[PDB]
């Protein structure tokens, strides 16, 4: 593509530099170029790909929420007619966010998921698939909203099924997947009970397997376990 | 305040 | 331009929304569209224009410094040969930063400065002219560096001459101009003595005029006076 | 740490 003439290793080196410079749009474009080289990603490279886009879409989502909240206030009784600008600009931000999601989903479908045979790669990509459909669902308001939602559910559920069969209950990818699937239940699928049960059960099964870990793996798992606990505290 | 995701 | 079909007032409304959403690239593009309508800017609109670009270039400058520091470390004795990537990516960021500066300087030259007759508009634009030449000087390493430097000096000096004749010593624009011209002396023109004298004298003349101000104007002036004091503390 | 500008 745009990154067609750059060496794969140079793209990776540059993605790491853009991360250090907090240049996440650049980071993401370098990683998209690396994926498009056609070779599978290593563990480190999957982590770079995920960080790049999560940061980019995370800035777009925060912006969309600011603008959506302004837009709703302007639609309240007694608010003065501001004209079309707030809706137009929210739509602009929304469209760009949707294009980022479509780009990630594109990479996963062409051809990351189909070549991912190990549990750690396959679950990682399926979690990303559920995440980007979930970001689409956050902004969806039309006839496709139910289908977007259930594409998020189906990707998360396939990732859960594999992670349960193939990964220990403390694996960070298993834990991060459950945390996000649990947020999907709470916030997207209007199933706060399912959200809470999943976060509880995931946390308790991780607790009971901590004993098997080195001190460095202990540190990695308890970090995400803490985020499960934060949501349980907020939700109960 | 805002729920956590990762 | 790109914003040729949007109403001036809508561009301004959208710039304010992009500020709230912290979308400074968008904010800057809307303000560039508003300037290109050909009408003079009000006080509020000048402030929006300045905030938009200062944020955009400020992110590019921070990134450039991260990358420049990496690049210098790789050029130190005993550092392993990393190849051309760090230089290439620093150059990429540098080129984009230079294009932002050239765009602002373009707006000021076509045709903001020439139509700015009141001191508050004219000094404000000249300060911006010195700032964007100063950002160019930060990255300049070739045969044009001396000319870039003295374009920054000349713009700041014309702004100082007008502000001294036409503005009170506590005016925020006068104070912000002196603060930045003083940084230019310290950091760009290798004149830390001139930098210190200017910050001292500016601070002391503002102190002696505080008595003339309302409580709200007092608050605005002392805020920038504090930044002059911070630099004097750092530099002495 | 870093000098101030505005
Ligand atoms: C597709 O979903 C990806 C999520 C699921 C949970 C988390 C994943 C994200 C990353 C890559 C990692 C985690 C943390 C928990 C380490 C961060 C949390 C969000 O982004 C990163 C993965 O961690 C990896 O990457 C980190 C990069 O940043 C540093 C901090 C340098 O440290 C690195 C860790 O040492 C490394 O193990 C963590 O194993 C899993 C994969
Ligand atoms: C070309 O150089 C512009 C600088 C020179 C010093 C400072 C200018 C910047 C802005 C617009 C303003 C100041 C502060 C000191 C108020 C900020 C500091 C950097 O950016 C803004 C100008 O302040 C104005 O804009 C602010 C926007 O943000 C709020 C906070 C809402 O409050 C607004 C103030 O009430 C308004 O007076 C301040 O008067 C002068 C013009
Ligand atoms: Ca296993
Ligand atoms: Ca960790
Ligand atoms: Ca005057
Ligand atoms: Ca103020
Ligand atoms: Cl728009
Ligand atoms: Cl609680
Ligand atoms: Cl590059
Ligand atoms: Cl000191
Ligand atoms: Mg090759
Ligand atoms: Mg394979
Ligand atoms: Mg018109
Ligand atoms: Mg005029």
């Amino acid at each position: 593509g745009a990154m067609g003439s750059m060496e794969r290793a140079s793209l990776i080196q540059k993605a790491k530099l853009a991360e250090q410079a907090e240049r996440y749009e650049d980071m993401a474009a370098f990683m998209k170029g690396a994926v498009e080289k056609g070779e599978e990603l290593s563990n480190e490279e999957r982590n770079l790909l995920s960080v790049a886009y999560k940061n980019v879409v995370g800035g777009q989502r925060a912006a969309w929420r600011v603008l959506s909240s302004i837009e709703q206030k302007s639609n309240e009784e007694g608010s003065e007619e501001k004209g079309p600008e707030v809706r137009e600009y929210r739509e602009k931000v929304e469209t760009e966010l949707q294009g980022v999601c479509d780009t990630v989903l594109g990479l996963l479908d062409s051809h990351l998921i189909k070549e991912a045979g190990d549990a750690e790669s396959r679950v990682f990509y399926l979690k990303m698939k559920g995440d980007y459909y979930r970001y689409l669902a956050e902004v969806a308001t039309g006839d496709d909203k139910k289908r977007i939602i259930d594409s998020a559910r189906s990707a998360y559920q396939e990732a859960m099924d594999i992670s349960k069969k193939e990964m220990p209950p403390t694996h960070p990818i298993r834990l991060g997947l459950a945390l996000n699937f649990s947020v999907f239940h709470y916030e997207i699928a209007n199933s706060p009970e399912e959200a809470i049960s999943l976060a509880k059960t995931t946390f308790d099964e991780a607790m009971a397997d901590l004993h098997t870990l080195s001190e460095d793996s202990y540190k990695d798992s308890t970090l995400i376990m803490q985020l499960l606990r934060d949501n349980l505290t907020l939700w109960t | 305040k805002r729920r956590k995701s990762v």
